RNA sequence: AGGACCGAACCGACUAAUGUUGAAAAAUUAGCGGAUGACUUGUGGCUGGGGGUGAAAGGCCAAUCAAACCGGGAGAUAGCU
RNA sequence: GCUCGCCGGAAGACCAAGGGUUCCUGUCCAACGUUAAUCGGGGCAGGGUGAGUCGACCCCUAAGGCGAGGCCGAAAGGCGUAGUCGAUGGGAAACAGGUUAAUAUUCCUGUACUUGGUGUUACUGCGAAGGGGGGACGGAGAAGGCUAUGUUGGCCGGGCGACGGUUGUCCCGGUUUAAGCGUGUAGGCUGGUUUUCCAGGCAAAUCCGGAAAAUCAAGGCUGAGGCGUGAUGACGAGGCACUACGGUGCUGAAGCAACAAAUGCCCUGCUUCCAGGAAAAGCCUCUAAGCAUCAGGUAACAUCAAAUCGUACCCCAAACCGACACAGGUGGUCAGGUAGAGAAUACCAAGGCGCUUGAGAGAACUCGGGUGAAGGAACUAGGCAAAAUGGUGCCGUAACUUCGGGAGAAGGCACGCUGAUAUGUAGGUGAGGUCCCUCGCGGAUGGAGCUGAAAUCAGUCGAAGAUACCAGCUGGCUGCAACUGUUUAUUAAAAACACAGCACUGUGCAAACACGAAAGUGGACGUAUACGGUGUGACGCCUGCCCGGUGCCGGAAGGUUAAU
RNA sequence: AAUUCCUUGUCGGGUAAGUUCCGACCUGCACGAAUGGCGUAAUGAUGGCCAGGCUGUCUCCACCCGAGACUCAGUGAAAU
């Protein structure tokens, strides 16, 4: 539900917010939270490596279940909940044997619906089963890459991966970037597109709205002095360069994929 | 105005103390220099 | 409700006068901006010198910063005084 | 010693950090105090800091450090597993009165509570490094119950006023009492119970979780305050002995009620929001090998034990950081009266000080202020500086506008005091009495008192009634930047930087990119609706033509082209 | 024109008088479309101009109140 905020203040003039009323209005399931603290982009050396990371709000990490190796046991969905560690809401599923778990909420999966992993699962959104069984053309998500490694693809909010051709022991599926990629056929996958497909329609509206997420200011390279950035100073607004990263390497076109031992799986690169 | 030496004995000790000198090699070298010079106050403690 | 409005604590530093062998190696006096936030603060910690950090001023890194301080090469070199 | 003045959300009081004897008494005035000094935070001598409950030490962990084996590295060393440290966080327990020249939640008096050890009596399935619960956690807002505290009245003790009056609808002072134990209230949450069954909690579980029945519907947890007890005590205006004159021993009255009321307690609550808001132990519980008369556990009783370190003193400052007895800096707690929306402001209480050179004079000239004839920006780079507006209520309010704004636009009228309505109204609180009663911290009626605006009508004083302090100057045209913000600590606060939004581009996850010789870490416990980089910079109408050049991407027939 | 040299461009407003300001023109030394163009309500200790009110800023200074300056007693510097 996209709501344009009435333009009372100048910081609320341009805010468009997403209010899914069916999320949980309460606290999470405590036995699946874990301490998740911040870094600011500073590794064990101490020095900043990733820039524009720091501060924001404090968050606790919800252990979300990506493998879904509980085969044969059906599961109800207790509730949908916000997750701030992620972009897609999480469902709290309860199996028959009492065990509760956290899964990614696929499109149109509301509370009280049976989900079930396993090679025997019925074809519907929610069911995690290997790609040996799912037909060709079936929109899947939360794809694995190695058998037994957990979901890695189609994990964001509203993104779905399509299966287009199974050959031998591999399946060539079309990623979200239009790339084609062959994964072997034991890798599990869930059915449906991930939920909350309008994580893209919202507008932050102000600068604080972004600093709330640990998104520090992004200084233009062309402001800094020639020692601090290749784009450097110069009286007036002066560029005359060829665009580069703060470290010399070309940007605005130069390719950087240089990994060969995984190229034998890629069929057709992105657009 | 607010000056630069705003003391604390916790920080003083945990920064320039003895238990923090003899942890690295350069610390024991500092103490070696001082023991050789003959300085009566080897460290900042006490 | 709100990076909303007026305004003390709190955070700052736009103007003017005094001061400038000062009370002060950056302050005082009369006004001044923010004041539920991208705010402020106490305690402890991490990043180290061609390096840090930098809402970007070549700013800040112990009253020192276009490459800190201390020790050493070192009684550097000086067609200059 | 008697006046005068100054602070009183401090210039009062208690700490933390820091200092280390500056604390208290005697003695000295050479040196230090911007002067003298008999004085001192100075010199010399002596004295002073008392803890089972306060704080450390101690148990547990965060960011983080160190880190046996280990992986990596010319050596030195780097990262990091088990572990082990690390508060700025979680964990047991004390209050009131008195006393000292200087310590008191430490000493004394009265009354308490907590944790363990050992021994007896009785009942008995106890036991982890393991499982489960709990600890356990955000912003904002709203008012329901209260308290601290304050005011007024009643009661007690005293007074009858240097100058008109003052036996009263008069004046001054007091009217204080805790921890703990008991009761279990306003409010908050919550279904309970007995059994059967189980792909989960690595194994087991009598516990958590899930399922199926019956089964009653009121149980349970939490919880400020009040009331009783603590307390026939303690404290109390005192009067009152001289005893070494400092007060020492003595007795010691009243010791209640209404109202107002928190930023404090219920409240770690309730509602709502998106930005989704620490960990582990202590505590209860379940079992594992293990032991099952024993051990051990539970309860009462008896005794023992609680060690060690800090305690003086300043702490918005003459004692800490500023070379100084420096107009500067420093975090927390307590927060009285009258006006007041107020922690502003002005006057004051408790309390603390008059700023460690004075005395004259009353020149120019400089600093900080007051007032000004007539004119009113004529000054000047420029209305810089100063003057002026300043509050509450009612009416009224332009082009433009993103429909929020603009807007406190602009601009008009009223304001004191006394009386009446109303010997104090509306409203708040609500006794006594009656009635119910599930008999108490209950409910209903009733309205006693206490508190108490705002308005209208009339009258009256001043030149002036928001009378002091405090407290917008306003309007038109325009450039730049959308806006809130950040920046050159110490001459630049802006049109610069940031920003939400837009595009390009890279990135398929052992991601690109970065710090690293490497291990490895950040990106991220994230997965193209995601992440890095680059430019532009809300919103609206849009973003034209050129691929020659230098880059980037794709092609590669042919030519040149290194090591070998 | 934060861009214009000649330039105080030419015309109109505002002024008794206007190099600055506002609105047109267009001979753009030397604007121009994301090193973005044009327009833009609100916002600004932002740059420019104007007007009301107000005033010792001024014509033009005068008096008065305090701190120094001045005289006495004590201590007692500095640059050169």
């Amino acid at each position: 539900a996209v709501v344009k905020c009435k333009p009372t203040s100048p910081g609320r003039r341009h805010v468009v917010k997403v209010v899914n009323p069916e999320l949980h209005k309460g606290k999470p399931f405590a036995p699946l939270l874990e301490k998740n603290s911040k870094s600011g982009g500073r590794n064990n050396n101490g020095r900043i490596t990733t820039r524009h990371i720091g501060g924001g709000h404090k968050q606790a990490y919800r252990i979300v279940d990506f493998k879904r190796n509980k085969d044969g046991i059906p599961a109800v969905v207790e509730r949908l909940e916000y997750d701030p560690n992620r972009s897609a809401n999480i469902a709290l599923v309860l199996y028959k044997d009492g065990e509760r778990r956290y899964i990614l909420a696929p499109k149109g999966l509301k509370a009280g619906d049976q989900i079930q992993s396993g090679v025997d699962a019925a074809i519907k959104p929610g069911n995690t089963l290997p790609m040996r069984n799912i037909p060709v053309g079936s929109t899947v998500h939360n794809v694995e890459m190695k058998p037994g490694k957990g979901g890695q693809l189609a994990r964001s909010a509203g993104t779905y991966v399509q299966i287009v051709a199974r050959d031998g022991a591999y399946v060539t599926l079309r990623l979200r970037s239009g790339e084609m990629r062959k994964v072997e056929a034991d890798c599990r996958a869930t059915l449906g597109e991930v939920g909350n497909a309008e994580h893209m329609l919202r507008v932050l509206g102000k600068a604080g709205a972004a600093r709330w997420r640990g998104v520090r200011p992004t200084v233009r390279g062309t402001a800094m002095n020639p020692v601090d950035h290749p784009h450097g100073g110069g009286e007036g607004r002066n560029f005359g360069k060829h665009p580069v990263t703060p470290w010399g390497v070309q940007t605005k076109g130069k390719k950087t994929r240089s990994n060969k031992r995984t190229d034998k799986f890629i069929v057709r690169r992105r657009s | 105005m607010k000056r630069t030496f705003q003391p604390s004995v916790l920080k003083r000790n945990r920064s320039h103390g003895f238990r923090a000198r003899m942890a690295t090699k350069n610390g024991r070298q500092v103490l070696a220099r001082r023991r050789a010079k003959g300085r009566a106050r080897l460290t900042v403690s006490k």
